[PDB]
């Protein structure tokens, strides 16, 4: 390129005659200095040398319209034009793990029947401490949002559009048939009850016929048909069912095809990100192209402080280093006991022991080069992991649970090339597949609490589990008095555009890989069971699920 | 007007095993010797144990905030239902542990952590926000 | 580390049986120790500065004596019990009496929580309140006191209340199991009066066991039942002292400061001991370690970190002082002495 | 009756047209009534199912040459009415969007449907194609008040620093006043930085 002979007072007419006369963009002087040196370093010779001047100015104006950074040119905008010109598919660009705390919150407005973005005020800077804490307003809106999403989903189902009456419409309409949608309370007086945004009514189940493919627990959204009776102000339930689930695509298109994850781009309060159909198709073609990729899921309750577990695991990893996974989910209660505040100082303290376990684990991972530099490690805490265990003492607690603390990750983080310590209800966004992972032992809780109506087993109970979760549309159907939720982060437990796959890890049910409404739900179960180590190989580019085991 | 310059941060029922003494210890109003060592015998307390107890208290208060009952702001009845927008006496719902008090508790925790050099408690406080 | 296996095997070859192995001390590496050690020994598990080591070596015989005394008392084998946790001895003994009185046993091996079956896995609002809550409603009547004030120390409040204790109520600990704990504590207390040193060590350690989550029979309802009984009894102790005409400056679970309605310590050394005896002779407080730890002639009091007074000689401690700037901290102390 | 929701929608249309017409400026148009439109489209689907049900039962043929003909006519006319109401609403808001495109973007977004957002994007792209191909000697999106004066006085209403024009600069000092060719400042009057005439 020739030596630079372009300067602002000479370029001024042509810069104006393109940007201002055509496109209204204003020639601020510092911006013109930056523009003039950019143009001159590309053209070299004087601006009078033919169409190269207007050609380059047209390119600048077009890229300015792509970046849209304002009504006046400025040097940072000039650099933005340069960056877009430098950029004139790789699956890493689209695969990402999304914690609960990092997931874009959307409130649901029922009046306009649509989602609206809410900024996370951890961004706010004044929230440098206590920026995470929910407001009281988040609590009063929590169960309302579950109802509105459920009611909206019910209205989209063909069977209804008899139709729902809100519970408050019942009052005084004696001895008449009604169809309800309600949150299944148990009142303070003890009687079973349904609640609605408009009110609540006590229910008699003594004559009811429940639909059989479901569990029914307190806090579940249940459809109820029956006759209201004013004489005792009861509602006598004829029959009961969970509201029917809705397939993913059917949900996505009807909500407006939003990008609720940033898989295509981040939303803003003035701009909801849209899930571009063309790019979705390209990604799905790529997703079908990558035959070789594999996600590997270890079982629950991987107690690192048992030598038998570590021995078994060393064998598994010694296979994986031959041919590494794309991704390797570790999960669930990495200590045998829950780790809580030690009562006495004589023994090595509980938090210290928790650190030593991840030292030992990092020592294992050091031996496996192919694994450590090609996989993505994901760690998912369980009831025995650390800051949760402090206050729950190993019981199941506040559910959108934090990633395990970084004071204990450190040695792992030095050896592994890629790691994501993530919330218990973490999400993977793959090329087009949204994938939930969750680690809870739901099956025990459901059977322990299910409503007992008057008036193969493994397959039946696991079908009952997944059908309950996906029809209910939400990973924790229970009342907060039975499973507290951080009020801000309840939006992460909801599943409303049903995930493409779900790793619904449950320590107290058989391994399975069911499909329901196109959602493929896999439970890898306990890691060590019946003298066998167990793990599960999900193949994303075909959605197969090859279970795997080692005897020990 | 005189307002006490010390905000108490008490850890209840801390145990000195060396003499089975059950003391509430106040990390702000106590002198540092009475924090890092007993006050019936004078054996020293293990630092990581002590930080663990402060983290147990911190998480106890975060949980106690999240599990709280809501109360009506004018008739003071408890919110007995799951989906009302306000109390039937027209009053709005408010927390029984208002958010301001919990921000104050977290503030004294960050001060105590910075001053005594409690690395683990400081990492916990940092991992709440970040 | 191969030397460790070599040494332990050479020991086994010199003694296949008929010898006992003492393992470790508080800088433990216990599980890895069992990996290097031949696992088949009978082992007493135990949890320029070489003086420490030599002292432990020569301590051994007294340790074996103490362990034999513990075993012969508790009826527990020498290898299984731990000197490091009297709570475990208390666990096995309480478990014995509970099953002998036919209570279904909530012993938990795997987790701190009381094994009620599967239900202890779930969150519960009563359970979480039970676990989270502990604070005494400690009394603090600030003022100047020209009366003499008695600094009453207290101890054995937990033991005394467990002894002097005594569905529709759903976070009360089981009355049967509480009766077993009371009768067993009476047994231990009587044997401590007869100077079973192990029984006295047991009773002194009970305050740990009712709180320690690592106790095999730990129960949140038990910890709470004991705690709020302790609260109620501290208030009854205050009620008794005030019923004797005195007035309480301060009270918590370890200490009470009492205005006497009297003016000179040399007049009151008889009356104070009368007062303390008159309390402990009430059955509600039979086992308390009531101790007149200080006599105050004149007391200025706002909290137990901010007070000054004359004792029978002047003392001054003020967290208030610490927040003044440095040039004024000496000034504050000087004027406090002038005011006193 | 099947036409009532259409009347409610076009009453919304009439009110928003008056809202735009009465004021001197371009008032940013109100929210797209997705709720009433959903009700009308559901009514259309009801009417389609009614036609399918009837045309199936025409094989049973109950007095069909008159009775089924009449039933089909009424349920078809209900769909014609609802199509007219929907298209009237959408055509009005389309006209306002086109007017706004020429008046501003050729030189509140939540209220548009997403189809209307991408429609507006395409119509702006079309306008900018017209004032870029042939005829580009005229900025076709410029003012339609005839040029009354060649030089004007203009008071700087907001600060914008030193900017260039074709053979010079303006330093847009707040509450300074120029006397200048109108054709060199019109862009800034429209953008609201300059005050007069
Ligand atoms: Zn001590
Ligand atoms: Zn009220």
């Amino acid at each position: 390129v020739l030596p630079v002979k372009i300067q602002p007072p000479l370029l001024r007419p042509l810069a104006y005659r393109v940007l201002s006369r055509k496109y209204g963009l204003s020639i601020k002087s510092d911006g013109l200095s930056a523009l003039a040196e950019f143009v001159g370093t590309n053209i070299g010779a004087n601006w009078r040398q033919g169409p190269a001047t207007i050609k380059f100015l047209e390119q600048f104006a077009a890229v300015w319209k792509q970046q849209e950074r304002g009504l006046f040119i400025d040097q940072s905008g000039v650099k933005e034009v340069i960056q877009e010109m430098k950029e004139r598919l790789d699956w890493r660009d689209y695969f990402k793990v999304i914690n609960a705390s990092q997931q874009q919150r959307f409130s649901y407005n029922p009046h306009k029947m649509q989602f609206i973005f809410v900024p996370n005020k951890k961004q706010n800077g004044l929230g440098g401490i206590a920026g995470f804490l929910p407001d009281i307003e988040d609590k009063v809106q929590m169960f309302l949002t579950r109802y509105y999403l459920t009611n909206d989903r019910v209205m989209r189902n063909e069977n209804f559009q008899m139709s729902i009456t809100p519970i408050k419409n019942l009052l005084g309409r004696d001895a008449q048939n009604f169809l309800l949608l309600g949150l299944l309370n148990k009142n303070f007086k003890g009687n079973w009850s349904l609640e609605d945004p408009s009110g609540s009514v006590e229910i008699d189940i003594s004559q009811t016929i429940p639909t059989q493919g479901h569990y029914y627990v307190p806090g579940c959204m249940v459809l109820v048909e029956g006759i209201y009776y004013s004489v005792g102000n009861k509602f006598h339930v004829t029959s009961m069912t969970l509201p029917p689930g809705e397939r993913r695509e059917i949900t996505l298109e009807t909500i407006g095809n939003l990008d609720l994850l940033g898989i295509h781009g981040i939303s803003n309060n003035n701009f909801i990100a849209r899930l571009d159909k063309d790019l979705k198709i390209r990604l799905h073609l790529l997703e079908k192209e990558l035959t070789d990729h594999k996600f590997v899921i270890l079982g629950a309750n991987l107690f690192l402080d048992d030598l038998k577990i570590m021995t078994a695991l060393s064998k598994i990893l010694q296979k994986l280093n031959d041919d590494p996974p794309t991704l390797l989910i570790w999960q669930g209660s990495f200590t045998s006991v829950p780790v809580f505040a030690s009562m006495s100082s004589r023994n090595i303290s509980s938090s210290t022991q928790f650190k030593n376990n991840f030292d030992a684990l990092a020592t294992l991972l050091s031996r496996f080069d192919n694994l450590t530099e090609n996989t993505t490690m994901i760690f998912i805490p369980g009831p025995n992991d650390l800051w949760g265990s402090m206050v729950s003492l190993g019981a199941s607690g506040t559910l959108p649970q934090d990633p395990i603390p970084s004071a204990f990750t450190k040695k792992i983080n030095k050896v592994c090339k890629n790691v994501v310590w993530s919330s218990n209800p973490t999400r993977i966004a793959y090329l087009s597949q949204e994938i939930v992972i969750f680690r809870d032992d739901l099956s025990g809780r459901f059977k322990r609490h299910r409503l007992e109506f008057p008036f193969p087993q493994k397959v039946q109970e696991t079908r009952k589990l997944v059908k309950t979760i996906l029809d209910q549309g939400h990973l924790s159907p229970f009342l907060d008095s039975l499973r507290p939720i951080s009020w801000d982060l309840d939006h992460t437990l909801t599943l409303c555009p049903i995930p493409s796959t779900m790793v619904l890890c449950d320590t107290t049910s058989a391994q399975f890989d069911l499909t329901y409404n196109g959602c493929k739900v896999i439970n890898p179960g306990s890691f060590i069971h019946n003298r066998r180590a167990r793990y599960m190989e999900y193949v994303p580019s075909s959605k197969k699920t090859i279970q795997e085991e080692i005897y020990i | 007007e005189f307002k006490d310059p010390s905000l108490s941060l008490v850890v209840p029922d801390f145990l000195c095993e060396y003499c089975f003494f059950i003391s509430d210890i106040d990390f702000c109003k106590a002198a540092p010797e009475s924090i890092f060592s007993c006050v019936r015998c004078h054996k020293a307390f293990n630092q990581v144990l002590l930080q663990e107890h402060l983290i147990q208290k911190l998480r106890s208060d975060i949980e106690s905030y999240l599990i709280q009952d809501l109360r009506c702001s004018r008739c003071h009845k408890v919110k007995r239902d799951y989906m009302s927008a306000h109390c039937p006496c027209a009053g709005a719902w408010e927390g029984t542990l208002p958010r301001e008090s919990i921000v104050q508790k977290l503030n004294v925790f960050k001060q105590v952590a910075k001053y005594y050099g409690f690395d683990i408690l400081l990492s916990c406080i940092a991992d709440l926000t970040i | 580390y191969r030397r460790l296996s070599q040494e332990t095997t050479k020991l086994k070859e010199e003694r296949g049986l008929q010898f006992l192995l003492l393992l470790q001390s508080p800088f433990i590496t216990k599980l890895l120790g069992t990996i290097r050690l031949l696992n088949q020994m009978p082992i007493v598990k135990l949890s320029t500065l070489l003086k420490k080591l030599v002292n432990h070596v020569l301590s051994s015989g007294s340790w074996i004596s103490h362990l034999i005394k513990l075993s012969q008392y508790s009826n527990i084998p020498i290898c299984n019990l731990r000197l490091d946790s009297m709570d475990y001895i208390i666990d096995v003994l309480y478990a014995r009496k509970l099953k002998k009185e036919n209570i279904v046993l909530w012993w938990n091996e795997k987790a701190p929580l009381p094994d009620h079956g599967g239900i202890q896995n779930d969150f519960d609002l009563n359970t979480s309140w039970i676990m989270n809550d502990s604070e005494f409603p400690k009394i603090n009547n600030s003022g100047v006191y020209d009366n003499v004030v008695l600094d009453v120390g207290v101890d054995n409040l937990t033991v005394n209340t467990i002894l002097t204790s005594a569905e529709f109520v759903h976070d009360a600990f089981s009355n049967d199991a509480l009766n077993v704990l009371r009768g067993m504590l009476k047994e231990w207390w009587d044997e401590a009066l007869k100077e079973n040193s192990t029984a006295d060590l047991l009773v002194n350690s009970l305050a740990s066991w009712v709180q320690n989550p690592n106790a095999k029979l730990f129960d949140g309802l038990l910890r709470y039942h004991v705690h709020n009984l302790t609260k109620k009894a501290l208030l009854q102790l205050v009620n008794e002292f005030s019923a004797l005409g005195s007035t309480i400056v301060y009270a918590d679970r370890n200490q009470i400061l009492i205005k006497t309605n009297k003016y000179s310590p040399e007049n009151c050394y008889a009356y104070s001991q009368y007062m303390m005896k008159a309390v402990r002779t009430n059955p509600m407080f039979s086992y308390l370690d009531l101790n007149i730890k200080r006599y105050w002639d004149l007391l200025i009091w706002m909290d137990k970190f901010n007070f000054s007074g004359l004792a029978c000689t002047a003392v001054s401690q003020w967290q208030l002082k610490k927040f003044l700037s440095p040039i004024y901290q000496p000034e504050f102390e000087d004027w406090m002495m002038i005011i006193l | 009756m099947y036409g009532d929701l259409g009347n409610k929608l076009v009453l919304e249309a009439k009110r928003t047209k008056q809202l735009y017409a009465r004021s001197n400026q371009d008032v940013n148009l109100p929210m797209y009534h997705e709720d009433i439109i959903r009700n009308i489209l559901k009514e259309v689907s009801n009417l389609r199912k009614n036609t399918e049900y009837l045309k199936e039962q025409q094989q049973l043929g109950m007095l069909d040459d008159k009775v089924a003909k009449c039933q089909y006519f009424v349920t078809l006319l209900c769909m014609e009415r609802n199509k007219r109401c929907l298209l009237a609403y959408q055509r009005l808001r389309t006209d306002i969007l086109d007017s706004m495109a020429w008046n501003n973007n050729g030189l509140d977004t939540n209220n548009l449907s997403h189809q209307e957002q991408e429609y507006l994007k395409e119509y702006c792209d079309l306008i900018t194609d017209l004032k870029s191909g042939d005829l580009v000697d005229i900025d076709l999106s410029g003012s339609l008040v005839p040029p009354s004066d060649v030089f004007i006085d203009v008071r700087v209403l907001k600060d914008a620093g030193e900017i260039q024009t074709e053979y010079g600069v303006f330093n847009l000092i707040k509450d300074s006043q120029f006397f200048v060719r109108q054709s060199d400042v019109e862009r800034l009057i429209q953008q609201g930085y300059l005050q007069k005439i």
